[PDB]
């Protein structure tokens, strides 16, 4: 609820490049913070390589030029050696054009991984067009660049790894281990391939296209009754077995007669630990998967999207909405049925379409979650939902709705089709969020605002206006007066020690409808009193007393209806800028307006 | 109301040949539908009618491709491609447009075959029959083709046609010939009042009548 | 398995009235019209009327108004037709069938013969037909049986219990005056008669009759 | 109930429930009317039914000689009803469906053309006339169409080596180049034209197992005039020996833009298989339902379990087993048709907020539906009548206008206009 949706940062790369297809936080070593943006249809300056795709580096601090493309591979297409010329020889052995490099971008420490799931290569033997896919790893802040393409092997056709597209999804573990999704292996059975960075570097020899990585991890080829399952359509990481080596969450969206499933593999030796089935045919269960601890009990919970899910209106009309399933890890294991489901409201707005953990966004002790429906909203531009974590699991209602602030184009917008949160770009200890919008070639950086939470009281000591009993005066005549007092408690760390509030009090707040105002303040002889208050972060109930009097009139009409008093407050919208120009916000669950009465006999 | 004319009463056909059978209507069976409502039925001997063609052109289920129906708005024909023994019967058209629905008097369809002369036999009244006061002279004419035959009875030289009762079989499935029975029935008194009884068969397989005869007083 | 089963053969006297039934199975009775058709030997087929089981919708062929009445019983999927004031014109075989406006008379009943004759049940007189002279067209002799003055049909004729049925002719029965008459011929090689016994077996079940006639020379 | 904290002015004590009375407090019926108040000045301007358009269900009185005009046939009655609705008070009405005997039928034959249907193709050569002949037992006015499909023509679904790009199969195997969807024949009544034109199509092939018939179904559904759909009952036969790609699979190929549900035919070819994702099941449900397409899945034995599940997600569909040589299609079609046409399923349109419908069905053999089953009747044979008790409530006064939401049996253009008028003002 605290993300600065008002004025977020809008990075935007070249037209038609799909800038924003995947988004990542980068921090080389410690706090050289920048945003990574893949744009897989982008043109490069590689020799004879049409739209090879690029990954943009966008450092955080304010700059003239926004983002510069990182060179992972400035070379064009390696040539087939077997016939360099011989009799007829020009054969590229690989095909980098339209390879969609930058479709997925991940980062751990100084290492960043960028993949081209549409990379394809002719084989060195019989001529093929095998979209084996490839990733590029760059280590120790760009000092070394490794190619990792495990599916480019001695098993070369749809029947083996030829059509694997390894890189289609990917993620780093907490130790920097590379986890790879390859949906097309063994006639689209699907494959998870993993290897440590050191292994990749041990094994990188670019003079030969096939580099058997030693000690690499791999899901195994099954019987053909598992063809067209798309294992590895998505991946996430998390601890789901007893130990300390992170485990692998993998989408299998076409897996069980097209009701999907999600598998969890054992981090140390790729091996099946869990399965969770979808609920509806061709609902895309496992289109996106994420793994975070949602209920603060330390254990990683599982989140699975299924964006194509149909439900029935109360009035029985079918509709495509999308659904997210939150399973939940207990001491005993993980519950085989979901504990919660969320459902989209916008028709055709793919709700379970992207998922990212945000960490503790509102800094309350519980990790939160952001979910995108890339076609939701009034104009089908796209929406990102934030859902608050809590003691009893994920809150079933959204704390914030993010939408683009720009108007619709002719082409769809895809706002929220790419998500990355859970890390901190600016000074404060509030995690932030990158939302891709590749339809219009933008990405948007939202940062968390610092959270202040206050409550106020308001009490009238003589609650009865005693019209004839006047115990104070003003000009001359005695007036029947009352004591108005109000107090303030404000708190919230990562904020200034003293917190500027402003406070508005209104007497007869309903009769201020062009009518007559019966109670007035003693100091100004008027009905309203606005004021500034400096309040300390963890201080006492800071109070103010003041006197309101009743009108010295056998002249105003309404003697019946009670005088209504109304106090409202907000954070002073002035003198606020601390670490970076980002004003604090009131907690959405604290009453900023309070209402009381004072009667007559 | 609507009159269906099937001009030809029967058609002899050698197995293997094809046949068209025609039906006319005094009013056009063509509806504003574009559908024309003429049906064709086939009645195999001693069985009920079976539907062959519906709405002029379309075949009923189980009906071989050999059968095909077409027609004008008022003149229709059924064509059978390779006439088998199983296609022998009476083919009726039917109009299904106006009340009352009307069949044409059907056309019979029979096999062609090598012409065959009848085997003619004549038998006297018996002891049994004469005892009761009756007298029948029976004349069998077996295994002949074509269908058309004519029997005259003569008593003592001259033609008589009053006590005669005739019965024809359907065409034989095994050899496609016909047979016929001719029975002259008189009172035992009238019978003993004449000597010679003869049946003459004038079939097409000869110019002269095939004559078979009984003489009451012959020993 | 769509099927129309009609009620058995019926013998009537002139002036009486008769009710024929048609039981339908294998399809929903109230979906189709039942069609009624008359067949006289010599007038082909004749449409009488149609009725819709569930409703009370009938369409009569006017020629038969006051002769044929149509009723159905939905609870037993049976159509009924009543013929009244029976004459010799009403003696025929009567078929029910099935129809929709788009598809008429695909399935038929087996038929029901209605005979109108003031005659009573009568056994058949069986008379032998032994030849006047020893005459033949080939080396094959013809013998016969005359079955007459019976009512009603059927009668069945076999030769030597049934041992011999090759070269038999048994002709359609015909109406004597108000009784039936029919004859049967059997061609048999010359050597096997009088040497071997030739006997015609005549049965009239509608009176439980079993007469045998051995045909002796002369 | 209304017994507790509930008290306001005039047009608010009205919209609080059934009981709440107010004499001219807002608590109960048998309590306010139990205590001293004259039933003269009491306020109750309750809700009413009012049948405006109501042609009778066509009966077959005129007999078998009446070949009835499709435009005269009336299967559903009432047709236009105005319902005056008060808050909390259901205003229920009955609806009578009767199955006519004879309705014109458009049937489109959409078939897999990957190499495992070479056997199948060679049987379909004669299908036009044999199917015309058969369907005509059921309909007086039958039209037939034919369309083929194989796959999306992009990496990774087809192989893109120049050789396989021209012959996706082996040396001997003469496969034509892959294609998405081809309209071979828009709807004709010339079954023999079907026969010639179908026997001129060449067999193809592609790489991955599931095919892209969903790209094809959509076009067949939405390209009205180019296919030739008349406003009659519409049958789409979808026949194949493989599973199906659907939304999401397009990603692998770089395709990420969701199907638009629009027509993109050019020279009878779907042109945008590169550009649009395969439709989702939900999408088809929408466009098929909206275009009255009754779907007949004619799939082989090994893909029954799947297409049965598909069948349950597509309203007004049916599934049946196809032989490997497609020898049994006609019987399949007939059987599929008979079950389709012997069950009615009732569907309404978009309601406005504070308005809910309920359904009750009363079918043959006293079998009565309730809940979601309130809108189904099966076992309906020709001429059969069934009734439906359609029940509509409201919560509170929303639009002070009207809503023309239609109730409709799926497959039929015949509708029931239902006009809501909300009673808000005092009297
Ligand atoms: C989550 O959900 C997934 C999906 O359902 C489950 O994963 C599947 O589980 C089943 C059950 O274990 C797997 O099938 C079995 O596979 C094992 C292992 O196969 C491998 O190892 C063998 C032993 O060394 C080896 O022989 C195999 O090689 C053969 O097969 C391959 C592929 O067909 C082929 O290339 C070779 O030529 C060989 O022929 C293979 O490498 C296997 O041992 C099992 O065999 C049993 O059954 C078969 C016949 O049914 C019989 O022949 C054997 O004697 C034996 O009885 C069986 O096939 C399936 O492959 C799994 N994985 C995937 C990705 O689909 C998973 O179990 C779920 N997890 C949980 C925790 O529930
Ligand atoms: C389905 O509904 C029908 C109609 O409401 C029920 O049939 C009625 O039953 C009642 C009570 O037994 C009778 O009084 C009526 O005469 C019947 N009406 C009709 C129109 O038949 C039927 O019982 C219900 N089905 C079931 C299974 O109970
Ligand atoms: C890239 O360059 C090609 C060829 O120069 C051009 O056709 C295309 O428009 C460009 N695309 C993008 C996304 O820049
Ligand atoms: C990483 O490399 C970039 C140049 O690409 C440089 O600007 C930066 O100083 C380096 N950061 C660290 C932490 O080494
Ligand atoms: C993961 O794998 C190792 C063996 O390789 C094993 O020790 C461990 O128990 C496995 N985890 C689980 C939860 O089974
Ligand atoms: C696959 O889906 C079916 C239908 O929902 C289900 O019954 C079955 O158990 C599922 N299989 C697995 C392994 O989950
Ligand atoms: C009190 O409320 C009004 C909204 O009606 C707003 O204009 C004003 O700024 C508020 N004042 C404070 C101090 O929050
Ligand atoms: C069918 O009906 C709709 C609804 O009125 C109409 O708009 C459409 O043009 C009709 N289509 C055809 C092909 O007649
Ligand atoms: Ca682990
Ligand atoms: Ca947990
Ligand atoms: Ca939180
Ligand atoms: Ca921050
Ligand atoms: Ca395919
Ligand atoms: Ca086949
Ligand atoms: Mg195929």
């Amino acid at each position: 609820f605290n993300l600065d949706a008002e004025a977020p940062a809008v990075l935007s790369g070249p037209p038609g490049s799909f800038f924003g297809f995947s988004v990542e936080f980068y921090r080389p070593g410690t706090d050289g913070v920048s945003v990574l943006v893949g744009a897989p249809k982008a043109n490069t300056s590689q020799p004879g390589v049409l739209q090879g795709g690029a990954v943009y580096l966008c450092p955080w601090g304010a700059s003239p030029t926004q983002c510069t493309p990182i060179e992972f591979d400035s070379k064009g297409s390696r040539l087939l050696e077997s016939s360099l010329s011989s009799s007829e020889g020009e054969e590229p052995v690989e095909y980098k054009s339209l390879q969609w490099f930058g479709a997925t971008v991940r980062a751990h420490g100084s290492s960043i991984l960028a993949c081209a799931p549409l990379y394809s290569w002719r084989t060195e033997k019989e001529p093929l067009s095998d979209p084996v896919g490839t990733c590029y790893l760059s280590t120790d802040n760009f000092t070394r660049i490794l190619e990792y393409a495990p599916c480019r092997s001695d098993f070369s056709w749809a029947a083996g790894q030829g059509y694997c597209q390894g890189g289609f999804s990917a993620e780093f573990t907490k130790t920097g281990r590379v986890v790879l999704g390859g949906p097309g292996s063994y006639f689209w059975q699907g494959q998870i391939l993993s290897a440590t960075q050191e292994q990749i570097a041990e094994s990188y020899y670019p003079e030969y296209l096939i580099n058997l990585v030693q000690g690499q991890l791999q899901t195994r080829q099954a019987s053909s009754i598992y063809d067209d399952s798309y294992l590895g359509y998505s991946v996430a990481v998390g601890e789901f077995s007893g130990d300390d080596t992170e485990d692998f969450v993998a989408g299998v969206p076409k897996g069980n007669l097209t009701y999907g499933y999600v598998t969890i593999l054992n981090g140390s030796d790729i091996r099946s630990l869990y399965n969770f089935s979808g609920e509806q045919m061709a609902s895309y269960f496992g289109y996106a998967v994420a793994a975070t601890d949602v209920n603060g009990d330390g254990l990683d919970d599982l989140l699975v999207g299924a964006p194509l899910l149909m439900d029935r209106t109360p009035d029985g009309r079918p509709q495509e909405v999308g659904r997210v399933y939150v399973y939940l890890q207990h001491p005993a294991g993980i519950e085989p049925t979901p504990t919660l489901t969320l459902t989209g409201h916008d028709e055709f707005g793919r709700f379970g379409s992207s998922l990212t953990p945000l960490g503790d966004l509102d800094q309350d002790g519980y990790n939160d979650v952001a979910i995108g429906a890339p076609f939701g909203g009034e104009t089908q531009q796209g929406v990102v939902f934030v859902f608050p974590g809590g003691p009893g699991g994920l809150g079933s209602k959204p704390s914030q709705v993010l939408q683009p602030l720009w108007a619709a184009s002719h082409t769809p917008d895809f706002f929220g089709s790419a998500l990355r949160g859970g890390r901190d770009l600016d000074g404060n200890g509030y995690p932030d969020l990158i939302v891709g919008s590749f339809g219009v070639d933008k990405a948007v950086v939202y940062r968390g605002r610092p959270i202040v939470s206050a409550s106020a009281s308001l009490t009238i000591f003589p609650a009865m206006f005693n019209p004839e009993e006047r115990s104070c005066s003003l000009e001359g005549n005695p007036v029947a007066c009352i004591n108005l007092s109000f107090c303030l408690n404000a708190s919230g760390k990562h904020v200034a020690d003293s917190i500027g509030f402003t406070v508005e009090l209104q007497l007869d707040w309903q009769k201020q409808k062009g009518g007559v105002r019966r109670a007035l303040f003693l100091a100004s002889r008027q009905a309203t009193l606005t004021q500034t208050l400096l309040i300390q972060n963890g201080a006492r109930e800071d109070c103010r007393e003041m006197k309101i009097y009743l009108r010295n009139e056998s002249e105003f009409r309404d003697k019946l209806s009670p005088i209504h008093i109304a106090l409202n407050f907000s954070l002073d919208p002035q003198a606020p800028v601390d670490s970076h120009g980002l004003r604090p916000a009131l907690h959405y669950q604290s009453k900023s307006r309070i209402e009381d009465k004072a009667q007559i006999l | 109301d609507i009159v269906m004319t099937q001009a030809t009463p029967s058609i002899p056909v050698t197995p293997g040949e094809s046949v068209s059978i025609s039906c006319r209507s005094n009013k056009s069976l063509l509806h504003s539908n574009g559908n024309t409502y003429l049906y064709w039925f086939l009645q195999r001997p001693g069985q009920s009618p079976r539907l062959l063609i519906f709405r002029m052109s379309n075949l009923a289920s189980g009906v071989p491709d050999r059968f095909s129906g077409s027609g004008s708005g008022t003149a229709f024909t059924l064509r059978i491609s390779r006439v088998e023994a199983a296609d022998v019967g009476i083919y009726f058209c039917l109009q299904h447009l106006e009340y009352p629905f009307t069949f044409g008097a059907g056309t019979k369809l029979e096999l062609k075959r090598a012409d065959a002369a009848p085997t003619v036999s004549i038998f006297p009244p018996s002891s049994e029959q004469l005892t009761s006061g009756g007298a029948s002279v029976v004349c069998f004419l077996n295994n002949f083709y074509p269908k058309d035959i004519n029997v005259k009875w003569k008593i003592d030289g001259s033609e008589r046609q009053n006590g005669v009762l005739n019965s024809w079989t359907d065409q034989d499935s095994k050899d496609s010939t016909y047979s016929m029975s001719s029975t002259l029935t008189l009172t035992k008194d009238e019978y003993e009042r004449h000597n010679s009884y003869t049946c003459e068969a004038t079939h097409k397989t000869s110019t002269s009548p095939i004559v078979k005869s009984f003489n009451r007083n012959e020993c | 398995q769509v099927h129309l089963q009609q009620s058995g053969a019926e013998l009537m006297k002139p002036g009486a009235s008769v009710k024929i039934s048609c039981k339908a199975t294998g399809y929903t009775f109230t979906s189709y019209w039942i069609e009624w058709v008359k067949q006289r030997p010599g007038h082909g087929l004749e449409w009488l009327g149609e009725i819709l089981p569930g409703s009370g919708y009938i369409h009569y062929n006017e020629k038969f108004k006051g002769k044929a009445t149509f009723t159905t019983d939905t609870s037993s999927n049976t159509a009924y037709m009543q013929l009244s004031s029976l004459t010799s014109e009403d003696s025929a075989v009567y078929y029910c069938s099935r129809a929709l406006a788009l598809y008429a008379m695909d399935y038929w009943g087996q038929g029901t013969s209605v005979t109108v004759s003031s005659a009573k049940t009568t056994p058949p007189s069986v008379y032998p037909l032994a030849p006047g002279s020893a005459a033949q067209t080939n080396s094959m002799v013809t013998l016969g049986c005359l079955v007459k003055g019976y009512f009603p049909e059927p009668v069945t004729v076999t030769w030597n219990s049934g041992s011999l049925s090759s070269g038999v002719h048994t002709f359609p029965a015909v109406l004597q005056s108000d009784l039936y008459t029919l004859s049967s011929s059997v061609t048999v090689p010359s050597s096997t008669w009088p040497s071997e016994t030739v006997t015609c077996n005549v049965a009239h079940p509608a009176s439980s009759t079993k007469v045998d006639k051995k045909i002796v020379p002369r | 109930r209304c017994l507790k904290a509930n008290a306001k002015s005039c047009g608010e004590c009205i919209q609080a429930g059934p009981n709440c009375g107010w004499c001219t407090r807002c608590d109960d019926l048998e309590a306010l009317k139990k205590k001293g108040c004259p039933p003269d000045d009491i306020e109750n301007p309750r809700g009413s039914k009012d049948i405006k358009k109501n042609k009778n269900v066509t009966n077959r009185s005129k007999g078998t000689a009446e070949k009835l005009k499709p435009e005269d046939i009336h299967q559903i009655q009432p047709q236009q009803l105005v319902l005056r609705l008060r808050s909390g008070e259901p205003q229920t009405f009955t609806l009578k469906f009767k199955r006519a005997e004879d309705y014109p039928i458009d049937l489109y034959y959409l078939m897999d053309l990957s190499y495992s249907m070479k056997d199948d193709l060679e049987n379909v050569k004669s299908l036009g006339t044999d199917l015309m002949n058969e369907m005509r037992r059921i309909t007086s006015d039958f039209r037939i169409g034919f369309g083929s499909f194989v796959e999306k023509t992009v990496m990774p679904y087809i192989s893109t080596t120049p050789a396989k790009l021209r012959n996706p199969c082996t040396s001997e195997q003469n496969c034509t180049t892959p294609f998405s969807y081809k309209n071979v024949l828009s709807l004709t009544n010339k079954g023999e034209v079907f026969n010639e034109l179908v026997g001129k199509q060449r067999i193809s092939g592609n790489l991955d197992s599931p095919e892209g018939g969903f790209d094809a179904i959509m076009q067949v559904a939405v390209c009205g005039s180019l296919i030739g759909w008349r406003n009659v009952t519409r049958l789409l036969v979808f026949s194949t020996d493989a599973g199906f790609h659907f939304a999401g699979d397009g990603k692998l190929g770089g395709i990420v833009l969701p199907n638009d549900g629009q027509c993109h035919l050019e020279n009878n070819m779907y042109t945008m298989s590169h550009y649009y994702d395969y439709p989702s099941i939900a999408h088809l449900v929408q466009k098929l339902s909206e275009n009255n397409i009754q779907t007949i899945f004619a799939v082989t034995e090994e893909f029954q379990p799947v297409y049965k599940e598909l069948k349950n997600l597509i309203p007004k569909s049916a599934v049946g087993t196809l032989s490997a040589n497609s020898s049994n299609v006609i019987q399949l079609i007939i059987d599929a048709y008979n079950s389709l046409s012997s069950e009615v399923i009732l569907e309404n349109g978009k309601l406005s907020e504070g308005v809910t419908i309920s359904y009750k069905s009363y079918c043959k053999n006293g079998v009565n539906g309730t809940g979601e089953n309130g809108r189904k009747c099966s076992n309906i044979s020709i001429g059969d009548e069934v009734q439906f008790e359609i029940s509509i409530t409201s919560n509170k006064c929303p639009k002070k206008d009207s809503d023309s939401f239609k109730i409709r049996p799926l497959g039929f253009t015949e509708e029931v206009e239902v006009i809501l008028q909300y009673i808000c003002e005092c009297e």
